[PDB]
């Protein structure tokens, strides 16, 4: 009753997305669902072995927007059977069965589905806003239109092409890509705060920040 | 010419301006 | 300086400054650009816009959230 | 707050100016100014400059990424800055 | 809040849905969501020109449960941005862009997407139950997974059968069947209730029920 | 209340027993009876039974629907009744 | 009776009747069935189960609810 | 034979058990 519709409220702001929502529409979006130090965590395994990633609440507006700029035109997330649990200062939510729903536009519209582990944290008070955000990814399916196979029916170099996925585990480019960048600027946000207050090269920020490290 | 000037690229082969995250 | 990924890290700063001016509309900025800098014009583009943009709108995000 | 997409790419297109400049490329910078039609003023800093400053120590932090430590070189602060 | 939420409830409780739910279970899902004098009513134009259907309360069990008969294994509306409106005495609810999702399961698993305005009104009281249920249907579409579109990828006689779709406006052969059917045995059911009452054969109960009729 | 579906296929087990006999065909009666291994105890009604007269005139209405009229013998009562 | 759909309600009535018989489970009676009635054996099913079962569910959810 | 015994079928062709609303 509270943790369940605060996803159903989600995916009904992510109806009012259009290709000029933005910077600033993406942080109102994620400031009226997580928390201002919330943390995100998405879980995977493409190829080699498992690949985590976690990033902190000033990049998770960019996040999700990497699904639309990956083609998404349609964002939704479907949680089949989850777990309440109450505390004395959060809730969790925690779904096995977790899907997490894309519609890609023209041409050939696709639709990919990722199923997961959705595991979530909301504060508990007024604004019921995410902690902490987990998605582990167990697989994905991609589905055609009919249309569209009928489509390039008789054309056998387009009817391969239907056959390559367009996403890796559910993840598009965009995605993947943005998701590997934050491992390295992240933490640089250490050394633009050094940067903004002791007036100092950016390397030589990093070597300040080389400073604490070593010493605990 | 200003010290900070970029390198040559040695490498004639046919450059690209991929994003160096992007798997091959 | 002395940092052994120097050079590199100056080479992929001009390959994708240049990918930016041409994506950002600067086409004689780019073709100026490659001249001037003694470089082949034989470049291949990532898609629009390409990664200088895409890392600067991550670097830039944090860069304006980083408190003092 | 935080930055408009607008603010964004106009800080980025200053800082790509003063870039060009300190790189000797004094004839694109210009250019590039005129080919968006620039017309607030411009001071700018010490060479080599915001973005390649910054650049340049991102790229470093790339290649000390545990998962490329061989086969890039890279600087070892870097490297440490990690662990 | 509160009629958005009831659509939420409804795809919550379908969620539960297992091929050993019955009569009871359908009628228990039917009186969480209906009224007891509910009418449910589908409409769309498959051929000739606009079919349009409707059923009372007793009969809205079965119409669901058809849905699954015909192959569904899952069931959900999505609502995008829907109308409402509040009256003295119940709450309508209005969308034009309103989507009913099936899930069809092995073999070549069919997700079927139907497309319509889905119109609702709910009695405003404490069970926000339905009294009137009307899809119009505009459109549908129906996804195949691109691992099943590879499976029969060069397999000419497969692989047409692949481009022939499986439901006709979205509605699968049991669900049309039923509503057709129950164009002639609802009416029917005046006649059963005198044949209940007064000890009459069927036929004097159809004539009877003629008296009725000519009479005003 | 509502039937189950048990319930429900049970008077149809029935009815049809009762069909078999007034249409005849008492041996298959006694057959299903045992196909089925029915057991408890069976009185019937006036032929030609329940199921027999509920059918025909069910199918009597769906032959005088408007959509049928024309190709499908029906009797004017029914079509009346729609009407 | 006089009723002019009677003879073919009858008609379907037995067909139902006896695909009934065989989605049922009772192969014999269905077989007896076709011999009492003297119709040739070459009836072709539909799926299980068949139209009676089905109006049957419909007609008797109707005939349990309506009122006196 | 009781009165209500079924009719003949003349119609040899091969009979279907189909539902009598599904669409041809």
């Amino acid at each position: 009753n509270q943790t369940d519709y605060r996803i159903f409220e989600l995916n009904k702001r992510l109806q009012n997305w259009t290709e000029e929502c933005d910077n600033l529409w993406w942080d109102a979006f994620t400031t009226e669902f997580f928390e201002d130090d919330a943390m995100l965590t998405i879980t995977f395994c493409l190829e080699d072995g498992p690949k985590r990633y976690t990033i902190g609440r000033t990049l998770i507006p960019r996040y999700f927007r990497s699904i639309f700029e990956g083609g998404a035109t349609e964002l939704y997330y479907v949680l089949k059977h989850p777990k309440e649990a109450f505390h004395s200062n959060f809730v969790s939510l925690d779904c096995d069965q977790g899907s997490m729903v894309t519609q890609h536009g023209k041409p050939m519209f696709t639709q990919v589905c990722v199923e997961g582990r959705l595991y979530l944290e909301f504060m508990f008070d007024d604004m019921m806003r995410i902690k902490t955000w987990h998605f582990s990814i167990r697989q994905h399916r991609e589905l055609i239109p009919r249309s569209i196979l009928a489509m390039h029916a008789q054309d056998p170099q387009m009817l391969d092409q239907l056959s390559k996925n367009i996403t890796r585990c559910g993840l598009s480019n965009s995605t993947l890509n943005y998701l590997r960048l934050c491992v390295i600027l992240e933490p640089m946000q250490e050394l633009m705060s050094r940067h903004k207050t002791y007036s100092l090269s950016p390397r030589d920020c990093l070597k300040t920040c080389l400073f604490q490290k070593w010493q605990r | 010419y200003t010290e900070f000037a970029p390198p040559p690229t040695p490498m004639v082969d046919h450059l690209v301006a991929s994003n160096p995250f992007e798997d091959d | 300086s002395a940092v052994p990924s120097d050079s590199q890290a100056r080479e992929k700063l001009a390959l994708y400054v240049y990918e930016y001016l041409l994506h950002v509309g600067a086409q004689k900025s780019a073709q100026t650009f490659l001249s001037e800098i003694r470089w082949e014009k034989n470049i291949t583009l990532g898609e629009p816009p390409g990664f200088l943009h895409s890392w600067w709108c991550v670097f830039w995000d944090l860069y304006c959230a980083a408190p003092e």
